[PDB]
DNA sequence: GGGTATTCGCCGTGTACCTCTCCTAGCCC
RNA sequence: GCGGAGAGGUA
DNA sequence: GGGCTAATGACGGCGAATACCC
C-alpha cells in the first residue's frame, strides 16, 4: 500500500515531490503589468529569496556573518528592500495553477514588488492559465541555479509562448474588458458629434476625443500612412485618405509597421481582434506581437472604462410581439390536444407535434427579439431618419464576444426554451418567462433540473479527464526527437475530410507545417511544385491554393523510420514557436497535454442534395 | 405590530396572503430528541423502546430474570455556557430502574427472590441545547439528519447493462431498518434467484423449501392449474375462455358440435367473444397438446406405491400412457405461457439442489458460515434468529407500513419479524411484475427515501450499546453465582457511554456546526444527508443519484447544495417541510372544497402528492377561494400542466415552501439562473459578522425568522419592563400577568461577549432596549452575531456601480473604495484559542513558573509573577504566550559545579523550556485567559483572578434578586404593622433592619411576624445553601484527562481589515477577489457629488445569467433613494405631520399588498423612533417567488425623486469627464466570505523538513512547501526543461546533501548545484528491498 | 476433451489548497 | 507533536 | 493512573478459472 496507489509513493512522493522556494496565494488583476512580468507581494518575495538576500547582504559588508543578516531580515530594514528590489531585478519566478492542465499552466515573470498579500498576474496570459479572478489561487516557485534561471526565462516566460502548443493559434487573445472596450471604439454611428470632418491623422483624432471636440465613434475621413514590408524586409509608406471612424484611428496609434490599416478598419470584435494578432505575428514576429498585445489591453481596458457600459433592467427588450407569440402557440397547443382526445392521432404522434410547434415559437420569438434589440436605434440624422446596429449595452456584450452568445441573450430576454427532464424526455410545456420577468416555481425548477446535472456532469467529467490525461502523458512520455532526418520514403496521404455536406475542415490547416514525403506534381506531369521533404509553411500552403492541390502525401510521425524515438522531419513544425522542431524536444508529454487538457468540455437520410453547383 | 416590529417596520412586497405562518425552523432536532427523551408509558418512539426492546435479559436458561421498570434523566450538573466555557461535554446522567428476580426451577414458576435496585447508574448520555446542539468537548456539534432508503420492499429493475442483449432482470429487496437484507433476482436464463444480504447466488426456492413447503404445496400457491379429465376416452380439459388472450393455435379448438378454431389459425378476438358468450367450459383435445406440458403434484401409483412422474416433471407420451392405465382419472397441470406466464418457479425448482427442509438449511449454513461443519440445531438456530427472531429482525411501524401498503394489504399495524406470508407475497410480487402486471419503483422518489434526524440515530446507537452490555450481563449472570451479587457489580456503563460518545464525536453525520453566521449555524441543522452509516459513498454516487427528482418539491431544497465533489447528496430542507410519523416528508397544502378554497391545512407526504392534481400557490383566488382562470396551471403525477377549476384538490400553501431558508433569503430568487442561485446560497452561508451588522436594504421577510429561531439573539420568556440594562446583561421585572403568584422574582438575561466560534470567529450581542422600555414575550432584547434588531444582517449593503474601471474588475474581481476601510465597515474580529498543558511525567510534573531557562527579561516583562499574560496585553509571532519548564533528570554535575549552582541560583531541575510560543506571524491582544486544575494541583495567581471575576458577578446577581425579595418581604412586613396602630413618622425615617426588632400589641399579628420571621429564616437558609452550591462548582478542579496536571487557554482577538485580495461576495452568486483600494477622490460620483462604494464588472451578468443582483440594485437604491429624502426631511425637523404623512404614502404604494401599516400606535414618540431608524434607508422584502415586479420598483424609485430607469449620470472622479451611457447605480447587500488571503497567503525560504521522506512538511500550520505535482512535473517535460526540473526534484525538496550544499552556495553568492539522488528514492529501495525483492543500483 | 460462455475477482476512478476533532485498549494489581 | 482517518470548504 | 499484554447505494474492463455444449 505504500509503494502502489496514488496518495503511498511513486505518485506521491517520488514525482509529486514539494518544493522549497515556494509559496501561494490569491490573484489579482495587475492590469498594468508587462506581458513579461507578475506583481509579488514584499513580503513572500523576502521569504522567498531569503538566501539570495544574505548573499547579496554579505557582499556588500552590511553584515559580518550569516546570523547577523538573518537577524537584519527579520528586522526587515530598508537596506533590506533595497537589495531586495536589487536582486529581484532580473530574476524570473515560476507562476502555476492549481490545475495545471497543459504546459502554460506553468509560466515564467519578472516580479514586481508590490504591497498586499495577493499576487497580481497578467490579464492576458488568464486564458492560459484559465485564471478567474473569483479566489482562484497561483503557487509561486523560485528557479535558484544559473541553468533553471536561464531556463526559466528561456522556455517558459510568458511572451516566449504566445501560440498553444496544441494548434498554432494564439493563446493570449484579449478575453472580455479588452475586447468590449476595443468593440465600443471601433463600432460607428450614422450621427454624432464632428460627422464628416477630416483629420490629417489619428493624433488629432485624439486631440478631439479626449477634449470633447468629437465622439469616441463617429465617421470621418482621415489622411493615414501605412507601412507594408512588401521587398525583402524593407518598409514602404502609403499614404491616402481613408473613410474611418475616431475610434479606429485612436487604435491604429498602437499597430505596429508592418500591418494593413483594413485590420483595424472594421467592427473588430473578439474573432477580429484574435485574427489581428494572428496577422501581427505571421508578418512580424515574436517581439512586436508581444508589445502589441500590451498596447491592446491597455488601450482596450482604457477605453471600456471611458466607455461606462452598464447593464440596467430596460437594457434588455421585451419583444414586443412575444405576448402574442405564445397565445397563438397556446392556441395551437389546446387544438392538437382537443384533436387528440378524439383519437385521430397517437399519444406519441401529439408528443412530437406539440415539441415541434413549441420549438418553431421559440425560435419565432427569439428571432423576433433580436430584431427588437439588435438595429433597433432609429436615430436621425440631418434630416430624415435612418437604422444602424443598435448600441445597447448587453447587445455590444453578444456581439462583441466579450460574454454571453446569443443563446444567452435568448434566454434574458425571450422565453428560454425547452428542457430535458432526468431521463432526457422533453418537457410538453416550455418556460415562457424569462429572467427580465419571473419564472414559477415550476419553471425554476425545471431549470434546477438542468443546473443541478450540469454541475454533477462537471464534476465527473473532470475526474475522467484528469484520469484520461494523466494515461496520455504516462504513455508518451519516454518519446523524444532524437535525430534531424531518418530518410524514409513511406507517409500517408492526407486528404480533407468532406464529411457529408461540406468541407468541415480544409486541407491548409490540416497539411500546414507538415514535410511532404514526395515532391507533388501540377494537373501535368514533370512540373514539380515542392521538391523533396519540404517544410509546408503559410507561402506553400497559399501557393497550393493558387493551384488545385486536392491531396497530399505527408511524412508522419507514426510511419518514422528512427529507432527510439522520432526524426526532426517526420514531426514537423507546429510548436508555440514557429519554426521546425529541434532536436531533443519532448513531443510525447506535448502531444499527450495537448490531447488531454481542451477534454473537459466534452459530452431519415431521403434525398441527397448537392450543395454547390458541381459537376 | 409586536414592539420590536413596532420600532423598525420593513415594508413587505408580495401580493397573496400568506395562510400558514412559517414554522419554528429548528423543530426537527428540538423534536426528534425530545421524542427521543420523552418519558412515555406504551413503548412508541423513544429511549423506553430500546430498553422494551432489550430487556428482560434472561439467563441461559439459568432461571435468573432481570427486569425494568422505568428510567430517569439526571438534572445536568452544568448548565450550557458553563459547560462550553469549562471544556467538558453537556450531558445527563441516565439512571435506569432494574429488578433482580431468582426463581426455582424445578417447581412451577414461582419468584423466590426480587431485589429492587436504588436507581442503578447506566452512563451518561448527552443533551441538545436549546437549540438543538450538543457540546461535546466544550464544542458545539451537530447531528445532521439523513437520508436513506426507508425499510420495506422495493421491486428494481437495472435494465441497459444486462448483457447488451436487453433481458430486463427484475429483482425485489427487503431492507429492515435492524437485521439481514433479502435479495430476490432473476438470470439470463430467466431463473429467480435468492441472494441472503451481500453473499452468492442461490435458487430461491430453498428459501421456500426452508419455510416447511413442499414442492406440490409451493406450485400450488404460485402457479394457476389446468385439469385434464379422462372421460370414457381421450383427455379432456376444463378451459376457461378468458384464458386464451393471445395465443397461437396449437390444436382444433371445437365446441358443442361446431368447430370455432382451426387447427393452426391463431385464436382471433372474434374467437375468443364467440367461446365466451357460448359458455363452453369443457373439450376433448388430442394428446399432442398436452405432449408438451409439465405435471403440478407427484402422481404416485396409489395402488402398488411406485412413484411414476415427480413433481415439476416434463410430460412425455410413455408417461401420459402410465397414468392412463395406471387409473388416474384427474390431471393437474401448469400453466405455461411462454409470453405472459412462465415457467420459473419450475425452472428455479429444477436448478435447486435442496430437497428436504434439513438440505436447506444446511445449503443456508454453508451460505451463513462458509467452512465451519454444520450441525442440525447450529442451522435452525441459526436460520429461526435470521428472519423470525424478534431481537435480531426489527423492520419498523414504518417498514411495515411501507412493506403492506407496497403489497397492497388494507392492514398498516403489522409485527416487526418477517413472517413467511410476507416473503411469499413479495415472490408473488416479483413474479407478476416479471410477466408485466406492475410497475418498478424509483429509488430517487422522496416517498422511498426516509430521514432519520438526531433522536432516532442516537437511539440506534443506544441500543447498540445495550446488546453490548446484554451479551456481557448475560454472560456474568449465568457462570457467576446469582443470589451473592446485587445490581451494580453487575451492569457495566463502560460500553454504552463508549458507543454514544463515539457516535456523538466521532461520526460522519455528527459534524462541526459552521458557526461563523446565523444562517449557517440554522441551515447547518436543518440538513438532510445522504452519506453515513448504510448510506452511499459520495465518490461512488453516480450522477443520476443526485439529480433533483420531481418529487423534492417543498419538501427539499432543489437550488442549496454543496456545488463541491458531494453535489446532490446534501440537499438542505425546505421551509415548510416536516417529517412524518414515520421519517418521510411532508408539505403543508391548502385544501379545496370544490369551488372555494379554503383554509384548513393538510400536510402530506410524497406518496399522498403523486395522486392529486395540486394547484400552485401563486394562483389568483378573489375573497372566496375562487380561481380567477377558468384553466390553473397544477402538477398530477409529477408532470405540470392546466387542469380546470372543479379538479383540484389541494393547491401550495406559498411560494417560499419550494426553497429552504439559505435559498428564502435571496431576494428576486425568481430572476437568478439556478446554478448562480445555487452558489449564491452556499457562498452566503459562508459570511462573517462584522463589527456593526446593519440590515438588508432588499430582503425577503425571512430574516426576523431566521434570526429569532437561531439561538444568536437573545429573546425574552416572560415579557414585563426592562428594569436594568448593561453591556453584559438585561434584567426585567416580570408583568403580573405573567407573574407566578408563589416565588416570582424578575428575570434576568445575561449576555455573552466576544467568545470563539467554531470557525474563530467572535460571537457578541449587544443590547436593543434602553431603560424602562416594556417587553412582550417573544420579543428581541439583544442581537446576536450579524443581526440587527431582529432582523438577519449577514453582510452590509453598499453602492454599487456596474462598469468596467480600467480592468481592475477584469474578471469576477471588485474594485473597493477606500471610503469603505475609513468607515471601517469591512473589518470582522476573529479569536484564536491557544493551549498549554502541563501534565506529570515520570522524570518530574513539568512546571508553569515564570522562570524559564535562557530567556532574556523581555520575554518575562509581559508575564506576571505566575507565568502567564497579562490580559490585553498585544502580542506579536515568537512571544512566549505562557510559561512552562521542561524537567531535567540525571544531571550528575560536579562537585564544584553543585557549590557553583547554590550561590548562581542555577537550576538542575529545569536547563530546558517547554514554554507555549504565539505561532509565527499572528499577531493579536489577549482578550481571555482561563486556568483549568486537577485535584492535588494548587491554584495559580490567575485562577484566583478568574475565579474571584466569576465569583464577585454570581455574587451580584444572587445580591440583586435576593435585595428584590427582600424589599418585597419589608413592605409586606410595614403593611402588616400599619395595621394594628398606624406608625409611620417613627418607622419611615428610621433605618429598615430596625423593624424586626420593634414589637406590636400581643395578638394574631405577633403570630404572623412570627410566621414571617421564620419565612424570612428559611429565604436565607436557602440563599446560603445555593450561594455554598454555586461556590463548589466555581472552586472545583474541572476535572482533566488522565495524565494531565493543568491546562491555561489564551484567546487572541484580532481585527481583520478588508484588504487586496481577500474574497467578497453579493447573495446571488457573484464573487470576486477585492483587487485594489481606490482613493475616495478616483471613484465614480454622480452629479450631486456622493461616491460609489464598489464598481463591479458588468460582464459578469450575460454569461452568468443572475439578474436578480441587478433588480435588487435597484430597488435598493430606491430604497436608499427615500430614506435619504427621509433623512434630509428628519435633519430639518419639519414636523410630526409631514413625516406621518410621507411614511404613510410610501408603506401603501399602491394595493392589493398585505401590508396595513396603520401608524396609528402611539402618535408621537414611537413614530419618531421608526422615522429614526427608517432614515438609514427604508428596509424592503421581497418574497422569493412572490416578489416585487419592475412597476413597483419603478414606483418606488419616483417616490424618492431618482431617475425610474434606475441608471445615472456618472463623473469619473479621476478625470472629471462623464462617462458616456448612464450605467446601472444602487444599493446591493454584499458580504465577505470567510476566505481572507491573509489566512490563505504562504512562502518559505528553508524550514523543517519531513522525517520519513526528508522533503519539506505540506501546510500553513507548519511552515511547508507548495506540492510540485506530477501534472507540474510533466509541464516542466513539455518545455525542455531540463535544469530547472533536476533542482526542483532534488535540490528544492529531497536531496539532504544537496540542499545544505546549496544552501551555502546561494549564501556565497555563487549560483550551480550538484544533484546527487533523492532521499526520496533511497527510502523506495529500502522499502522494496524490505519484500523479498533485491533492488541494487547497478554499476560498470 | 476442446472451444465457447459465464461467473468471478481485481484494478482504476483530476490536480492544488484550507479549517476542525481524534489518535492502543482492556483488565487486573 | 512527524503522521493517518473522518467532516467540511475552496478553484 | 500504572502495570501488564495483545455488512448491505459503482462501475467498466479484462483476463483467468470453471460450466457446459457438442
Ligand atoms: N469540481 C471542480 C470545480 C471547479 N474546478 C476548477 O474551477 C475552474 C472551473 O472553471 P469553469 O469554466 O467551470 C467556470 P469559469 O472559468 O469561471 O467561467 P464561467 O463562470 O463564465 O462559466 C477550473 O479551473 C477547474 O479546474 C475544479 O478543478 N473541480
Ligand atoms: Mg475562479
Ligand atoms: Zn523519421
Amino acid at each position: 500500500d505504500m509503494i502502489k496507489g496514488k496518495q503511498g509513493r511513486f505518485r506521491q512522493n517520488l514525482l509529486g515531490k514539494r518544493v522549497d522556494y515556494s509559496g501561494r496565494s490569491v490573484i489579482t488583476v495587475g492590469p498594468y503589468l508587462r506581458l513579461h512580468q507578475c506583481g509579488l507581494p514584499k513580503k513572500m518575495a523576502l521569504e522567498l529569496f531569503k538566501p539570495f538576500i544574505y548573499g547579496k547582504l554579505e557582499l556588500r559588508g552590511l553584515a559580518t556573518t550569516i546570523k547577523a543578516a538573518k537577524k537584519m531580515v527579520e528586522r526587515e530594514e530598508a537596506v533590506v528592500w533595497d537589495i531586495l528590489d536589487e536582486v529581484i531585478r532580473e530574476h524570473p519566478v515560476l507562476l502555476n495553477r492549481a490545475p495545471t492542465l497543459h504546459r502554460l499552466g506553468i509560466q515564467a515573470f519578472e516580479p514586481v514588488l508590490i504591497e498586499g498579500k495577493a499576487i497580481q498576474l497578467h490579464p492576458l496570459v488568464c486564458a492560459a492559465y484559465n485564471a478567474d479572478f473569483d479566489g482562484d489561487q497561483m503557487a509561486v516557485h523560485v528557479p535558484l541555479t544559473l541553468e533553471a534561471q536561464l531556463e526559466a526565462r528561456a522556455l517558459m516566460m510568458s511572451t516566449n509562448n504566445i501560440l498553444s502548443p496544441a494548434n498554432g493559434e494564439p493563446i493570449i487573445v484579449p478575453s472580455q474588458d479588452v475586447v468590449l472596450g476595443l468593440y465600443y471604439m471601433t463600432r460607428d454611428c450614422v450621427n454624432a458629434k464632428g460627422e464628416g470632418m477630416v483629420l490629417t491623422g489619428p493624433k488629432e483624432a485624439e486631440r478631439l476625443y479626449r477634449s470633447g471636440l468629437a465622439s469616441l465613434h463617429a465617421r470621418v475621413k482621415v489622411r493615414i500612412t501605412e507601412y507594408e514590408k512588401d521587398a525583402n524586409g524593407e518598409l514602404v509608406a502609403k499614404t491616402s485618405l481613408k473613410d474611418t471612424t475616431v475610434g479606429r484611428a485612436i487604435l491604429w496609434m498602437i499597430v505596429p509597421k508592418g500591418l494593413p490599416y483594413s485590420i483595424v478598419n472594421q467592427a473588430l470584435g473578439k474573432k477580429a481582434i484574435s485574427k489581428m494578432l494572428n496577422t501581427c505575428y505571421r508578418i512580424l514576429g515574436l517581439k512586436p506581437t508581444v508589445i502589441f498585445a500590451d498596447q491592446i489591453m491597455y488601450t482596450g481596458f482604457a477605453y471600456a472604462a471611458r466607455s461606462g457600459a452598464s447593464v440596467g433592467i430596460d437594457d434588455m427588450v421585451i419583444p414586443e410581439k412575444k405576448h402574442e407569440i405564445i397565445s397563438e402557440a397556446e392556441a395551437e397547443v389546446a387544438e392538437i390536444q382537443e384533436q387528440f382526445q378524439s383519437g385521430l392521432v397517437t399519444a406519441g404522434e401529439r408528443y412530437n407535434k406539440v415539441i415541434d410547434i413549441w420549438a418553431a415559437a421559440n425560435d419565432r420569438v427569439s428571432k423576433a427579439m433580436m430584431d427588437n434589440l439588435q438595429t433597433e436605434t432609429v436615430i436621425n440624422r440631418d434630416g430624415q431618419e435612418e437604422k444602424q446596429v443598435s448600441f445597447n449595452s448587453i447587445y455590444m456584450m453578444a456581439d462583441s464576444g466579450a460574454r454571453g452568445s446569443a443563446a444567452q441573450i435568448r434566454q434574458l430576454a425571450g422565453m428560454r426554451g425547452l428542457m430535458a427532464k432526468p431521463d432526457g424526455s422533453i418537457i410538453e410545456t416550455p418556460i415562457t418567462a424569462n429572467f427580465r420577468e419571473g419564472l414559477n416555481v415550476l419553471q425554476y425548477f425545471i431549470s434546477t433540473h438542468g443546473a443541478r446535472k450540469g454541475l454533477a456532469d462537471t464534476a465527473l467529467k473532470t475526474a475522467n479527464s484528469g484520469y484520461l490525461t494523466r494515461r496520455l502523458v504516462d504513455v508518451a512520455q519516454d518519446l523524444v526527437v532524437t535525430e534531424d532526418d531518418c530518410g524514409t520514403h513511406e507517409g500517408i496521404m492526407m486528404t480533407p475530410v468532406i464529411e457529408g455536406g461540406d468541407v468541415k475542415e480544409p486541407l491548409r490547416d490540416r497539411v500546414l507545417g507538415r514535410v511532404t514525403a514526395e515532391d507533388v506534381l501540377k494537373p501535368g506531369t514533370a512540373d514539380i511544385l515542392v521538391p523533396r521533404n519540404t517544410l509546408l509553411h503559410e507561402q506553400w500552403c497559399d501557393l497550393l491554393e493558387e493551384n488545385s492541390v486536392d491531396a497530399v502525401k505527408v511524412r508522419s510521425v507514426v510511419s518514422c523510420d528512427t529507432d527510439f524515438g522520432v526524426c526532426a522531419h517526420c514531426y514537423g513544425r507546429d510548436l508555440a514557436r514557429g519554426h521546425i522542431i529541434n532536436k531533443g524536444e519532448a513531443i510525447g508529454v506535448i502531444a499527450a497535454q495537448s490531447i488531454g487538457e481542451p477534454g473537459t468540455q466534452l459530452t431519415a437520410e431521403s434525398s441527397i442534395q448537392v450543395k454547390n453547383k458541381g459537376s | 405590530y409586536s414592539y420590536t416590529e413596532k420600532k423598525r417596520i420593513r415594508k413587505d412586497f408580495g401580493k397573496r396572503p400568506q395562510v400558514l405562518d412559517v414554522p419554528y425552523l429548528l423543530s426537527i432536532q428540538l423534536d426528534s430528541f425530545q421524542k427521543f427523551i420523552e418519558q412515555d408509558p406504551e413503548g412508541q418512539y423513544g429511549l423506553e423502546a430500546a430498553f422494551r426492546s432489550v430487556f428482560p435479559i434472561q439467563s441461559y436458561s439459568g432461571n435468573s430474570e432481570l427486569q425494568y421498570v422505568s428510567y430517569r434523566l439526571g438534572e445536568p450538573v452544568f448548565d450550557v455556557q458553563e459547560c462550553q466555557i469549562r471544556g467538558v461535554t453537556y450531558s445527563a446522567p441516565l439512571r435506569v430502574k432494574l429488578r433482580l428476580v431468582i426463581y426455582e426451577r424445578e417447581a412451577p414458576e414461582g419468584t423466590v427472590k426480587d431485589i429492587k435496585e436504588q436507581e442503578v447508574y447506566m452512563g451518561e448520555i448527552p443533551l441538545m441545547t436549546d437549540n438543538g446542539t450538543f457540546v461535546i468537548n466544550g464544542t458545539e456539534r451537530v447531528i445532521v439528519s439523513q437520508l436513506h432508503r426507508s425499510p420495506g420492499v422495493f421491486f428494481d429493475s437495472d435494465k441497459g447493462k444486462t448483457h447488451s442483449s436487453g433481458k430486463v432482470l427484475y429483482n425485489a429487496r427487503i431492507i429492515p431498518y435492524r437485521g439481514s437484507w433479502l435479495d430476490f433476482e432473476f438470470d439470463p436464463k430467466d431463473n429467480l434467484f435468492v441472494r441472503i444480504d451481500r453473499r452468492r447466488k442461490l435458487p430461491a426456492t430453498i428459501i421456500l423449501r426452508a419455510l416447511n413447503y413442499t414442492t406440490e404445496q409451493i406450485l400450488d400457491l404460485f402457479f394457476e392449474k389446468v385439469i385434464f379429465e379422462i372421460r370414457d376416452n381421450k383427455l379432456q380439459m376444463e378451459l376457461v375462455p378468458e384464458r386464451l388472450r393471445g395465443e397461437t393455435a396449437s390444436f382444433d379448438i371445437e365446441a358443442n358440435g361446431k368447430v370455432y378454431v382451426e387447427k393452426g389459425r391463431r385464436i382471433t378476438a372474434r374467437h375468443i367473444r364467440q367461446l365466451e358468450k357460448d359458455d363452453v367450459k369443457l373439450i376433448e383435445v388430442p394428446v399432442e397438446y398436452i405432449a408438451g406440458k409439465v405435471v403440478a403434484k407427484d402422481y404416485i401409483d396409489e395402488s402398488t406405491g411406485e412413484l411414476i412422474c415427480a413433481a415439476n416433471m416434463e410430460l412425455s407420451l410413455d408417461l401420459l400412457a402410465k397414468l392412463s392405465q395406471s387409473g388416474h382419472k384427474r390431471i393437474e397441470t401448469l400453466f405455461t405461457n411462454d409470453l405472459d406466464h412462465g415457467p420459473y418457479i419450475s425452472e428455479t425448482l429444477r436448478v435447486d439442489p435442496t430437497n428436504d427442509r434439513l438440505s436447506a438449511l444446511v445449503e443456508i449454513y454453508r451460505m451463513m458460515r462458509p467452512g465451519e461443519p454444520p450441525t442440525r440445531e447450529a442451522a435452525e438456530s441459526l436460520f429461526e434468529n435470521l428472519f423470525f427472531s424478534e431481537d435480531r429482525y426489527d423492520l419498523s411501524a414504518v417498514g411495515r407500513m411501507k412493506f403492506n401498503r407496497s403489497l397492497l394489504r388494507e392492514e398498516i399495524e403489522g409485527s416487526g419479524i418477517l413472517s413467511k406470508d410476507d416473503i411469499i407475497d413479495v415472490m408473488k410480487k416479483l413474479i407478476d411484475i416479471r410477466n408485466g402486471k406492475g410497475e418498478v419503483d424509483d429509488i430517487d422518489h422522496l416517498g422511498n427515501r426516509r430521514i432519520r434526524s438526531v433522536g432516532e440515530m442516537a437511539e440506534n446507537q443506544f441500543r447498540v450499546g445495550l446488546v453490548r452490555v446484554e451479551r456481557a450481563v448475560k454472560e456474568r449472570l449465568s457462570l457467576g453465582d446469582l443470589d451473592t451479587l446485587m445490581p451494580q457489580d453487575m451492569i457495566n456503563a463502560k460500553p454504552i457511554s463508549a458507543a454514544v460518545k463515539e457516535f456523538f464525536g466521532s461520526s460522519q453525520l455528527s459534524q462541526f456546526m459552521d458557526q461563523n453566521n446565523p444562517l449557517s449555524e440554522i441551515t447547518h441543522k436543518r440538513r438532510i444527508s445522504a452519506l453515513g452509516p448504510g448510506g452511499l459513498t459520495r465518490e461512488r454516487a453516480g450522477f443520476e443519484v443526485r439529480d433533483v427528482h420531481p418529487t423534492h418539491y417543498g419538501r427539499v431544497c432543489p437550488i442549496e447544495t454543496p456545488e463541491g465533489p458531494n453535489i446532490g447528496l446534501i440537499n438542505s430542507l425546505s421551509v415548510y417541510a416536516q417529517t412524518n410519523e414515520y421519517g418521510f416528508l411532508e408539505t403543508p397544502y391548502r385544501k379545496v372544497t370544490d369551488g372555494v378554497v379554503t383554509d384548513e391545512i393538510h400536510y402530506l407526504s410524497a406518496i399522498e402528492e403523486g395522486n392529486y392534481v395540486i394547484a400552485q400557490a401563486n394562483s389568483n383566488l378573489d375573497e372566496e377561494g375562487h380561481f380567477v382562470e377558468d384553466l390553473v396551471t397544477c402538477r398530477s403525477k409529477g408532470e405540470s400542466s392546466l387542469f380546470s377549476r372543479d379538479q383540484v384538490d389541494y393547491m401550495d400553501v406559498s411560494t417560499q415552501q419550494v426553497v429552504s431558508v439559505g435559498a428564502s433569503l435571496i431576494p428576486f430568487l425568481e430572476h437568478d439562473d439556478a446554478n448562480r442561485a445555487l452558489m449564491g446560497a452556499n457562498m452566503q452561508r459562508q459570511a462573517v459578522p462584522t463589527l456593526r451588522a446593519d440590515k438588508p436594504l432588499v430582503g425577503t421577510g425571512m430574516e426576523r425568522a431566521v434570526a429569532v429561531d437561531s439561538g444568536v439573539t437573545a429573546v425574552a420568556k416572560r415579557g414585563g419592563v426592562v428594569q436594568y440594562v448593561d453591556a453584559s446583561r438585561i434584567v426585567i421585572k416580570v408583568n403580573e400577568d405573567e407573574m407566578y403568584p408563589g416565588e416570582a422574582g424578575i428575570d434576568i438575561y445575561n449576555l455573552t461577549k466576544y467568545t470563539r466560534s467554531n470557525q474563530n470567529t467572535c460571537i457578541n450581542q449587544m443590547p436593543c432596549v434602553s431603560l424602562g422600555e416594556p417587553v412582550e414575550r417573544g420579543d428581541v432584547l439583544a442581537d446576536g452575531p450579524s443581526t440587527d434588531l431582529g432582523e438577519l444582517a449577514l453582510g452590509q449593503n453598499m453602492r454599487v456601480a456596474f462598469m468596467p474601471w480600467n480592468g481592475y474588475n477584469f474578471e469576477d474581481s471588485i474594485l473597493v473604495s477606500e471610503r469603505v476601510v475609513q468607515e471601517d465597515r469591512f473589518t470582522t474580529i476573529h479569536i484564536q484559542e491557544l493551549a498549554c498543558v502541563s501534565r506529570d511525567t515520570k522524570l518530574g510534573p513539568e512546571e508553569i513558573t515564570a522562570d524559564i531557562p535562557n530567556v532574556g527579561e523581555a520575554a518575562l516583562s509581559k508575564l506576571d509573577e505566575s507565568g502567564i499574560v497579562y490580559i490585553g496585553a498585544e502580542v506579536t509571532g515568537g512571544d512566549i504566550l505562557v510559561g512552562k519548564v521542561t524537567p531535567k533528570g540525571e544531571t550528575q554535575l560536579t562537585p564544584e559545579e553543585k557549590l557553583l549552582r547554590a550561590i548562581f541560583g542555577e537550576k538542575a531541575s529545569d536547563v530546558k523550556d517547554s514554554s507555549l510560543r504565539v505561532p509565527n506571524g499572528v499577531s493579536g491582544t489577549v482578550i481571555d485567559v482561563q486556568v483549568f486544575t486537577r485535584d492535588g494541583v494548587e491554584k495559580d495567581k490567575r485562577a484566583l483572578e478568574i475565579e474571584e471575576m466569576q465569583l464577585k458577578q454570581a455574587k451580584k446577581d444572587l445580591s440583586e434578586e435576593l435585595q428584590i425579595l427582600e424589599a418585597g418581604l419589608f413592605s409586606r412586613i410595614r403593611a402588616v404593622l400599619v395595621a394594628g396602630g398606624v406608625e409611620a413618622e417613627k418607622l419611615d425615617k428610621l433605618p429598615r433592619d430596625r423593624w424586626l426588632e420593634l414589637g406590636l400589641t400581643d395578638e394574631e399579628k405577633q403570630n404572623q411576624l412570627e410566621q414571617l420571621a421564620e419565612q424570612y429564616d428559611e429565604l436565607k437558609h436557602e440563599f446560603e445553601k445555593k450561594l455554598e452550591a454555586k461556590r463548589r462548582k466555581i472552586t472545583q478542579g474541572d476535572d482533566l484527562a488522565p495524565g494531565v496536571l493543568k491546562i491555561v487557554k489564551v484567546y487572541l482577538a484580532v481585527k481583520r481589515r478588508i484588504q487586496p485580495g481577500d474574497k467578497m461576495a453579493g447573495r446571488h452568486g457573484n464573487k470576486g477577489v477585492i483587487s485594489k483600494i481606490n482613493p475616495i477622490e478616483d471613484m465614480p460620483y454622480d452629479e450631486n457629488g456622493t461616491p460609489v462604494d464598489i464598481v463591479l464588472n458588468p460582464l459578469g451578468v450575460p454569461s452568468r445569467m443572475n439578474i436578480g443582483q441587478i433588480l435588487e440594485t435597484h430597488l435598493g437604491m430606491a430604497a436608499k433613494g427615500i430614506g435619504d429624502k427621509i433623512n434630509a426631511m428628519l435633519k430639518q425637523q419639519q414636523e410630526v405631520a409631514k413625516l406621518r404623512e410621507f411614511i404613510q404614502r410610501a408603506y401603501d404604494l399602491g394595493a392589493d399588498v398585505r401590508q396595513k401599516v396603520d401608524l396609528s400606535t402611539f402618535s408621537d414618540e414611537e413614530v419618531m423612533r421608526l422615522a429614526e431608524n427608517l432614515r438609514k434607508g427604508m428596509p424592503i422584502a421581497t418574497p422569493v417567488f412572490d416578489g416585487a415586479k419592475e412597476a413597483e420598483i419603478k414606483e418606488l424609485l419616483k417616490l424618492g425623486d431618482l431617475p425610474t430607469s434606475g441608471q445615472i449620470r456618472l463623473y469619473d472622479g479621476r478625470t472629471g469627464e462623464q462617462f458616456e451611457r448612464p450605467v446601472t447605480v444602487g444599493y446591493m447587500y454584499m458580504l465577505k466570505l470567510n476566505h481572507l488571503v491573509d489566512d490563505k497567503m504562504h512562502a518559505r525560504s528553508t524550514g523543517s523538513y519531513s522525517l520519513v521522506t526528508q522533503q519539506p512538511l505540506g501546510g500553513k500550520a507548519q511552515f511547508g512547501g507548495q506540492r510540485f505535482g506530477e501534472m507540474e512535473v510533466w509541464a516542466l517535460e513539455a518545455y525542455g526543461a531540463a535544469y530547472t526540473l533536476q533542482e526542483m526534484l532534488t535540490v528544492k525538496s529531497d536531496d539532504v546533501n544537496g540542499r545544505t550544499k546549496m544552501y551555502k552556495n546561494i549564501v556565497d553568492g555563487n549560483h550551480q548545484m550538484e544533484p546527487g539522488m533523492p532521499e526520496s528514492f533511497n527510502v523506495l529501495l529500502k522499502e522494496i528491498r524490505s519484500l523479498g525483492i533485491n533492488i541494487e543500483l547497478e554499476d560498470e
